[PDB]
């Protein structure tokens, strides 16, 4: 008896026991989210602790079989997901200290508050009190004490705790035959044991740096248009050849530029398209919204919902004594049980959100025949990219005329297409230098290129050079400014938001050629096209049986990612930007500061 | 009359490894009532015609009964492979009979789970058709003896279903009755005209 038959008998026992035990954990969390009491949290934490103790006992069983004696690609992809271990290699005194540091950083963030200068009886939390100032105010001095006070009270308490977190995380990584903790995070994209479809951890650095240099001419013309329109809202405060201040970007951190739209509109007489009033006049309810989303997928070739979807979902607020958290989520409880929990209102924003959440359900129903360890997307960016393109076709004016929400005598306007394209660029294009700069700073600090006496010196050197954002006030070596973000203080990776945007426009550009679309890409509608639904279904039913380089070639015909479909979408906007910038300056210098 | 009312309307049904067998004789059966019942999801007869089929004096009839999942009903057929077909219940290549099944989700499911039905997961070999095996030994995978303990390469050779009323259609209970029309030299009192 070889060692391949011993590892095969082990997986036929693991599948039947892990499926029945993870279903009791998922069912005990549904009853808490729809009914918040004191007895529900007690039953939630009991069933959620049996799954964590069962899983770590079989992670030591899986390491009895060496990985170099198996010659099957199906078996080896399931063993490597069960042979991975984390903090178990440390001692008892080192593992106990690690969980004390992690829990102490999460309570300072969720309970910390910043008080108001010149009125010391007003202290405000982040979510109810400090997010409303940064997203709705137009005062220069009101946004300044809410930006400095969050970083001098909360960020200076995590500085002595974050240095000891780096040393303990670098000791766990070196005992697992890695070189540092940054190399540990990049192993999600690694592929092995393939002939021509291999991918390396060093190749990910080269792919990100190559695609970033091709979006730089587009970002410079958007940077110049915003700067010339912000000198009217804040006169005599921004230099005509320089960077942008960090506390005037419509956000606490500057992650999105969405809330700056009413200060810059190209055609101020042509209104926007809003169908929120024709639904009221035709007596639409919450069940009418989810029935229109189901007819969209049938016309492209995708199946219907099941019987238990309509009986077990919560599509409206109960209106009873129960307390329910209203957050739109799609649930895969297991054993072919699919539910959607959201609080629906008769608007246009809730019309488009129902198409996004139903796109997650269609992905989950495709790989249901895979083994239990291989039921996921190709990597950590594939799942959200499928849902984004489904909400992109339903907002086209050609589709809204076919469902009676627009009159038949509706004339297309060329001045309302510039208004639609500028608002898309403030969310998608404007967040891409932000994500590139965040992950590059953390990779160097786990390796040792940046000593601890030069942490804050290199943080503001890369803001001026890559993003073009200048600090309002100088800092020193007692601050920790990246630690004021949610993902840094809660130990999350940030590179998944960069690659998800690039995958989104590669699928959209390929499917509009199968549908024989004539014209520009922003008017594409894939409805009533059954040929484009058969192409997408071939990739959705694979799961994790194949590498992600194999699954990309089945749709777009290429192995690696590409940025040229993204530059073709904003091509009408790029011609209009260069005509407006004929009397301006493109670029910035890193010598001007507000202080 | 016939004991067909005691088979289809019994309150208790057996498991798939310890399945039941009943001999039915000395009665006349109305097979046309079963054909036009319009309640069974599957009705697939093999060897015999799907016609009226009443005036046929068969030798003997057996009624087998067990409960399985809804994704395993395709395995109750000649020339099929699977966990149920190899270790639990096997049909021969020359089979004359019919297979009747229907959903029983409203009778065999509880809030919290029902764990009274078992099936066999590991076995050394396969079995012949119409063979029943009941055992509670220890399945040894490798070469190290287990001596009645569950360690490495030692497993308990049984597994239980878990039935809830909120499961999907493939995981719901199904109640299966198999009728075999064996032919042999006999007076053949079971005709049912
Ligand atoms: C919401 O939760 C509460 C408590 O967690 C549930 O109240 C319990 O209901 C059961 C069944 O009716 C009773 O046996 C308990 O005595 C109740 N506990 C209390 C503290 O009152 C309530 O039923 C849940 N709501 C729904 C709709 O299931
Ligand atoms: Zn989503």
């Amino acid at each position: 008896s070889t060692t391949e038959d011993l590892a095969k008998t082990f997986l036929e026992k693991f599948n039947y026991e892990a499926e029945e035990l993870s279903y009791q954990n998922s069912l005990a969390s549904w009853n808490y989210n729809t009914n918040i009491t004191d007895e529900n949290i007690q039953k939630m934490n009991i069933a959620g602790a049996k799954w964590s103790a069962f899983y770590e006992e079989e992670s030591q069983h899986a390491k009895t079989y060496p990985l170099e004696e198996i010659q099957d690609p199906i078996i080896k992809r399931q063993l490597r997901a069960l042979q991975q271990s984390g903090s178990s290699v440390l001692s008892a005194d080192k593992r106990e200290r690690l969980n004390t540091i992690l829990n102490a950083m999460s309570t300072i963030y969720s309970t910390g508050k910043a008080c108001n200068p010149n009125n010391p009886q007003e202290c405000l939390l982040l979510e109810p009190g400090l997010d409303d100032i940064m997203e709705n105010s137009k005062d220069y001095n009101e946004r300044l004490w809410a930006w400095e006070g969050w970083r001098s009270e909360v960020g200076k308490q995590l500085r002595p705790l974050y240095e000891e977190y780096v040393a303990l995380k670098n000791e766990m990584a070196r005992a697992n035959n890695y070189e540092d903790y940054g190399d540990y995070w990049r192993g999600d994209y690694e592929e092995e044991w393939a002939d021509g479809y291999n991918y390396s951890r060093n190749q990910l650095i080269e792919d990100v740096e190559h695609t970033f240099t091709q979006i730089k001419p587009l970002y410079e013309h958007l940077h110049a248009y915003v700067r010339a329109k912000l000198m009217d809202a804040y006169p005599s405060r921004i230099s005509p050849t320089g960077c942008l201040p960090a506390h005037l970007l419509g956000d606490m951190w500057g992650r999105f530029w969405t809330n700056l739209y009413p200060l810059m509109v190209p055609f101020g007489q042509k209104p926007n398209i809003d169908v929120t009033d024709a639904m009221v006049n035709q007596s639409w309810d919450a069940r009418r919204i989810f029935k229109e989303a189901e007819k969209f997928f049938v016309s492209v070739g995708l199946p219907n919902m099941t019987e238990g979807f309509w009986q077990n979902s919560m599509l409206t607020e109960p209106g009873d004594n129960r307390k329910v958290v209203c957050h739109p989520t799609a649930w895969d409880l297991g054993k072919h049980d699919f539910r959607i929990k959201m609080c629906t209102k008769v608007t246009m924003d809730d019309f488009l959100t129902a198409h996004h959440e139903m796109g997650h359900i269609q992905y989950d129903m495709a790989y249901a025949a895979q083994p239990f360890l291989l039921r996921n997307g190709a990597n950590e960016g594939f799942h959200e990219a499928v849902g984004e393109i489904m909400s992109l076709s339903a907002a086209t004016p050609n589709h809204l005329k076919n469902i009676g929400l627009l009159p038949p005598d509706f004339s297309e306007d060329s001045e309302t297409d510039i208004n639609f394209l500028l608002k898309q660029a403030l969310t998608i294009v404007g967040t891409l230098p932000f994500t590139y700069m965040l992950e590059k700073w953390r990779w160097m600090v786990f390796k040792g290129e940046i000593p601890k006496e030069q942490w804050m010196q290199k943080w503001w050197e890369m803001k001026r050079d890559i993003v073009g954002v200048v600090e309002p006030l100088p800092h020193d070596e007692t601050y920790c400014d990246p630690a004021a973000l949610f993902h840094v203080a809660n130990d999350y990776s940030f590179i998944r938001y960069y690659t998800r945007t690039i995958y989104q426009f590669q699928f959209q550009e390929a499917l509009c050629q199968i549908a024989k679309h004539e014209g520009p890409l922003y008017k594409c509608d894939i409805s009533n096209s059954r040929e484009a639904g058969q192409k997408l279904h071939e990739m959705l039913s694979l799961g994790r049986s194949k590498p992600w380089t194999f699954a990309l070639e089945r749709v777009v015909g290429a192995k690696t990612m590409d940025v040229r479909p993204l530059l073709n979408y904003f091509e009408p906007l790029f011609t209009w930007l260069k005509e407006q910038n004929r009397n301006s300056f493109v670029g910035w210098n890193t010598d001007w500061s507000p202080y | 009359l016939c004991p067909f009312g005691e088979v289809f309307n019994a309150t208790r049904f057996a498991s798939v490894y310890a399945w039941n067998r009943k001999r039915i004789s000395n009665c006349v059966a109305d097979y046309s009532v079963l054909y036009n019942s319009a309640s069974f999801s599957t009705f697939k007869c093999y060897g015999v015609s799907p016609t009226k089929l009443n005036d046929l004096c068969f030798t003997n009839v057996y009624a087998d009964s067990f409960v399985i999942r809804g994704d395993e009903v395709r395995q109750i057929a000649p020339g099929q492979t699977g966990k149920i077909a190899d270790y639990n219940y096997k049909l021969p290549d020359d089979f004359t009979g019919c297979v009747i099944a229907w959903n029983s989700n409203n009778l065999d499911s509880k809030v919290g789970g029902n764990y009274n039905y078992l099936f066999r997961l590991f076995r050394k070999s396969n079995l012949k058709p119409f063979e029943r095996d009941i055992s509670t030994e220890i399945y040894q995978a490798g070469s190290t003896p287990c001596n009645g303990v569950e360690g490495f390469n030692c497993y308990f050779p049984l597994q239980s279903y878990g039935f809830q009323p909120t499961n999907g259609v493939g995981y719901q209970p199904y109640r299966v009755v198999v009728l075999s029309f064996e032919l042999l030299h006999a007076p053949a009192t079971v005709c049912g005209p």
